[PDB]
RNA sequence: UGGUGGCGAUAGCGAAGAGGUCACACCCGUUCCCAUACCGAACACGGAAGUUAAGCUCUUCAGCGCCGAUGGUAGUCGGGGGUUUCCCCCUGUGAGAGUAGGACGCCGCCAA
RNA sequence: GGGGCGGUCGCCUCCUAAAAGGUAACGGAGGCGCCCAAAGGUUCCCUCAGAAUGGUUGGAAAUCAUUCGCAGAGUGUAAAGGCACAAGGGAGCUUGACUGCGAGACCUACAAGUCGAGCAGGGACGAAAGUCGGGCUUAGUGAUCCGGUGGUUCCGCAUGGAAGGGCCAUCGCUCAACGGAUAAAAGCUACCCCGGGGAUAACAGGCUUAUCUCCCCCAAGAGUCCACAUCGACGGGGAGGUUUGGCACCUCGAUGUCGGCUCAUCGCAUCCUGGGGCUGUAGUCGGUCCCAAGGGUUGGGCUGUUCGCCCAUUAAAGCGGUACG
RNA sequence: AGUCUUGGAGGUAGAGCACUGAUUGGACUAGGGGUUACCGAAUUCAGUCAAACUCCGAAUGCCAAUGACUUAUCCUUGGGAGUCAGACUGCGAGUGAUAAGAUCCGUAGUCGAAAGGGAAACAGCCCAGACCGCCAGCUAAGGUCCCAAAGUAUACGUUAAGUGGAAAAGGAUGUGGAGUUGCUUAGACAAUCGAGUGACUCUGCGCCGAAAAUGUACCGGGGCUAAACGUAUCACCGAAGCUGCGGACUGUUCG
RNA sequence: UACAAGUAGUCAGAGCCCGUUAACGGGUGAUGGCGUGCCUUUUGUAGAAUGAACCGGCGAGUUACGAUCUCGUGCAAGGUU
């Protein structure tokens, strides 16, 4: 499966280690949108950053 | 009065009081007792004035148990002094309350007697109180 | 007016405790863990200097292992 | 059974019984090797008159000690809110205490 | 938390320190500038505090003996972390409290600091295995320059020597302001000067409100009786922003500072006058609280004064704010 | 480098009383005092508390390992710097009075060096990062009666205080929702009569307590009984965010 | 342009007057929205901190000799006076 992850928030005002893990998503950009894989390391970085980003199944 | 006879460390930090009562929220020795509701330093001073209003409306008539001890010092500077130069003189002793903390019991009276000497000893301590029974 | 301090000192901090991680490969002499007495104990291919510092005695994976009930131990085993 | 290892007192302590011919002990000698701030107590070296009393071995016990969940609660990462010495809500995480329960040894190797 | 004065300055240990490490304050506690020729090394052996019970001196406490006894002791010394297969106690023999070093680590701006298996030389103890490069661990120290002493297959200003230098070892620092400006150093300035700072004080503003002024809560009591006419202990909660302060945010290429004079203006926590409730209000007077800011609210003596005391008035001689207008 | 997985070091939060201190009551008493509970240390049972207590002990953070998924950083050497007054905000502490727009650390953010929208105005709060053009579009925080763009939206409640739109102990038949309980047509409660009434607990929203100085002056204003508050739902407005269209430049990869 | 509250512009915009390097032109500007100069120094300045009355001119990392690095060129185990 392929889950589709978009910035919904913008990353100022928050902790670095929250704008490292979105931009290691490949989000560079508000309301950007990328396709990664489901698995158990994608799943763990989108609950770090819950908050910040929009998930659907693609 | 009530103050330790002595301690290790005369000059303690003032800490932080968070969370409700570890011990002591059930009436355990008496059958009535005085409930704290809100977090607050308790000075031996307030204690005694309570102390001494709750007993002497029972008439000798009843037992009092002081559930909490004045075992933390506190500092003041002198007046009139600038910051630093070393921390301040111990001045008094309080007791730390939490919410849950049964602060007076009373045994040997009538629940009547027993709400009014707490309701007069509520009023000498600077926390709302509910009046407590043992289960 | 005021008075003075009597206090205001202390020593230089030491950097005591772990140098290498659990499952970490080591040199021979590498510092294990720094210590004052024997918080940890030298497990297998592990010495414990003058003052009490644990260092591997063989190219190794470093293992910090339970010693009986309370005690600890760093072993150091050779990889194969 | 004796020796000698490994394993967190789940191995311990305590209590009550049982068992010795060989083996292990206690035991009986101090002449010699050796010995005690004094003593063959111990450590040594020698013996086998008799004893399972103790150690040791095997059973029974949860009184103490030990091990110990589940659930709940405290705390708390992250995200919000409020009346902000503090407090509340949400996804997650999660003790200590208490308790169910476990447990009066488990796995070697050698000799007899 | 302006400067002065006081205190402090390097090193070690703990706490603060937010369960790696690190982490500040004139934060909270203490130590160090050594000691030991064994209190070091090794081999072998051992177990402590205290209590109970019994004992001529002898007692709670000397010395036995018995049982109990994770340490409730000890570990040269501060503290922390350790330590009873002891790192604690005892005894024998010793000098490894060794020389050359050192894979590799830790720590770290640098300078330094720390740990180190292992190799060689020659040893100590041990039957051997082995352990030993001081001490249970972590303080007990000080760069360079210069000079002294000992050693030396080094240099030696034509050559041989020497003088002197080098190298290795070691000594001489409360250089303690402890990374040590010099081998060698105290004050006054209101006779002052320059460069700077609102990075930093004195004025006023601001924040704060401990203190201050005012208002409350509880009601033990006082008040002949009677808590609440009036007053209100022990305690508790606020408001104000006029006091004394705290802080150092505006201003140091200048924001004039006390008192008075002139001119006021605002707040009301009301001094007078107006209207009231309660009264321990007979009346006349008063007390206390409520409403009320319209207007009013003195001339002198002393003192720079504000303030205050005094004289004599007045219906009254209000209290505060306005850069202490 | 992020995340997952796995392992580890460590003693905070919390908790606990096993040690060290502090500490409450009872039981029972050495012993010392007026033969006595006359008072008693230890002991024992229960009970409190701790930055410098710990039999315990998280969340996190930290150090690694192995793959995976993702990302493009990282290291070394050399040339050139600047910086060494920081600020506020949230959270964890100290100092202070658990004062300060105070001070001093830790941690994250923003400002500094950041324009745009919101918070009336307002470096540091909320939202969000301005290459340039457009009389396009969608959103964020915040909003939608008028000033002023968008709901005088919908549904069900609450408030009568302009609460909303400063302030505590404490005081009170305010009012809404729960629950417990006494008494009562064998006649309660109020003053024989005729249906209820009178205590308490928890809780929502209000009330008093509430006095400052140029002028309403403690919603930005008007004004509001919702245009307030709570819960739920859907529209819409709203930025220099994002999208659209056009242009410029830089980098990477293959015009 | 004499009912107006102004860091003086900017964007929107009638009306009136013009007519160009001919351009989805020029002048003026009722009215509407937005908007606290520049510099320096600062944690932070519209600043009630500093500096400048205005305009013009003049007015501040240079050169020499050494060093070092990068780049370039010549030659290269040599190079150069
Ligand atoms: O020094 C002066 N005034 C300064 C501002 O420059 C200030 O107003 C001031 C006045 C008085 C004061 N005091 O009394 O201590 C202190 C500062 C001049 Cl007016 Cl002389
Ligand atoms: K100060
Ligand atoms: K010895
Ligand atoms: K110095
Ligand atoms: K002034
Ligand atoms: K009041
Ligand atoms: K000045
Ligand atoms: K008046
Ligand atoms: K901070
Ligand atoms: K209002
Ligand atoms: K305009
Ligand atoms: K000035
Ligand atoms: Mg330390
Ligand atoms: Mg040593
Ligand atoms: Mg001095
Ligand atoms: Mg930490
Ligand atoms: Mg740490
Ligand atoms: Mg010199
Ligand atoms: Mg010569
Ligand atoms: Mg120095
Ligand atoms: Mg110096
Ligand atoms: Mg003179
Ligand atoms: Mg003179
Ligand atoms: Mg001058
Ligand atoms: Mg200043
Ligand atoms: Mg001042
Ligand atoms: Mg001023
Ligand atoms: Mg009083
Ligand atoms: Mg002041
Ligand atoms: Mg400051
Ligand atoms: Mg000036
Ligand atoms: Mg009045
Ligand atoms: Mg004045
Ligand atoms: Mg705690
Ligand atoms: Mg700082
Ligand atoms: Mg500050
Ligand atoms: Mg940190
Ligand atoms: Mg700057
Ligand atoms: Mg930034
Ligand atoms: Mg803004
Ligand atoms: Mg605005
Ligand atoms: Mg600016
Ligand atoms: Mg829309
Ligand atoms: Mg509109
Ligand atoms: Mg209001
Ligand atoms: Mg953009
Ligand atoms: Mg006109
Ligand atoms: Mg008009
Ligand atoms: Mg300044
Ligand atoms: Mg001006
Ligand atoms: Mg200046
Ligand atoms: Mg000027
Ligand atoms: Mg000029």
């Amino acid at each position: 499966a392929k889950l589709e992850i978009t910035l919904k928030r913008s990353v100022i005002g928050r902790p670095e280690d929250q704008r490292v893990t979105v931009r290691t998503l490949g989000l560079k950009k508000t309301n950007q949108t990328v396709v990664h894989e489901d698995n158990a390391a994608i799943r763990g970085m989108i609950n770090k950053v819950s908050h910040l980003v929009s998930v659907k199944e693609q | 009065m009530l103050l330790p006879k002595r301690v290790k460390y005369r000059r303690e930090h003032r800490g932080k009081m968070r969370g409700r009562a570890k011990g002591g929220t059930e009436v355990h020795f008496g059958e009535f007792g005085i409930q704290a509701l809100e977090a607050s330093w308790i000075t031996n001073r307030q204690i005694e004035a309570a102390r001494i209003a709750m007993t002497r409306y029972m008439k000798r008539g009843g037992k009092v148990w002081i559930k909490i001890f004045p075992s933390k010092p506190y500092t003041a500077k002198p007046l009139e002094v600038r910051m630093g130069s070393g921390k301040g003189a111990p001045e008094g002793w309080v007791a730390v309350v939490k919410p849950g903390k049964v602060l007076f019991e009373i045994s040997g009276v009538s629940e009547e007697v027993a709400r009014e000497a707490l309701r007069l000893a509520s009023h000498k301590l600077p926390i709302k109180t509910k009046f407590v029974k043992r289960e | 007016g005021v008075g003075s301090t009597k206090n205001g000192r202390d020593s230089e901090a030491k950097r005591l405790g772990a140098k290498r991680a659990d499952g970490q490969f080591v040199t021979g002499g590498s510092i294990l863990y720094r210590q004052r007495g024997t918080k940890i104990y030298p497990g297998e291919n592990v010495g414990r200097g003058g003052d009490d510092t644990l260092f591997a005695k063989i190219d190794g994976t470093v293992k910090f292992e339970r010693f009986g009930r309370d005690r600890k131990k760093v072993s150091v085993y050779p990889v194969a």
